[PDB]
Order: C-alpha cells, then structure tokens, then sequence
C-alpha cells in the first residue's frame, strides 16, 4: 500500500548516499589508512 | 671514459659511484647543486 512511498524514500537515501561520500573525505579512512600504512613500512625500510 | 644512455651501466659521476640506467631527464636542476635524490634519498639524477 506504500510502494511508492518506500520506492521514493529508497531513491532518496541512493541519491544521498553519495554526497556522504563525495562531500566526507573521511569517509573511506579505513582502505586509505591501510594503504598509507603500507606506504609508510616501505618507506622506512628502503630509508634503514 | 664517454657516456653511455639508455643501458645498465657502473657509472662514477665524481665520487658517486652506482649501476643504474642513464636517460635524459626534465629537471630544472640549479647550477651549485650537482645530484638529486627523491623522498627515500635516493639518488635519481645526476649531472655530467
């Protein structure tokens, strides 16, 4: 009786969905920390 | 002893000594510094 509504809603939170994404730049702290994590160990043991 | 580009070759640019493989390079080097080294310090370019 509310697919419409449900389907609406739906669409909204999509569509909201990526401006938590490309507005935040922390969002995706965890995938970037372990990459600079692994950056980071490189670079220390090429500089011992 | 003449130079040699673009082959793997033990090259002594006046005391600093290395294998590596010499190409032309882009960089605006200054005239008193002579060799370059990156974030690792590493060196990456030198001068003739």
């Amino acid at each position: 009786e509310n697919q419409k509504l449900i389907a609406n809603q739906f669409n909204s939170a999509i569509g909201k969905i990526q401006d938590s994404l490309f507005s935040t730049p922390s969002a995706l702290g965890k995938l970037q920390d372990v990459v600079n994590h692994n950056a980071q160990a490189l670079n220390t043991l090429v500089k011992q | 002893t003449n130079l040699v580009k673009n082959k793997c070759v033990n090259f002594n640019f006046n005391g600093l000594t290395g294998t590596g493989v010499l190409t032309k390079s882009n960089k605006k080097f200054l005239p008193f510094q002579q060799f370059g080294r990156d974030i690792v310090d590493t060196t990456d370019a030198v001068r003739d």
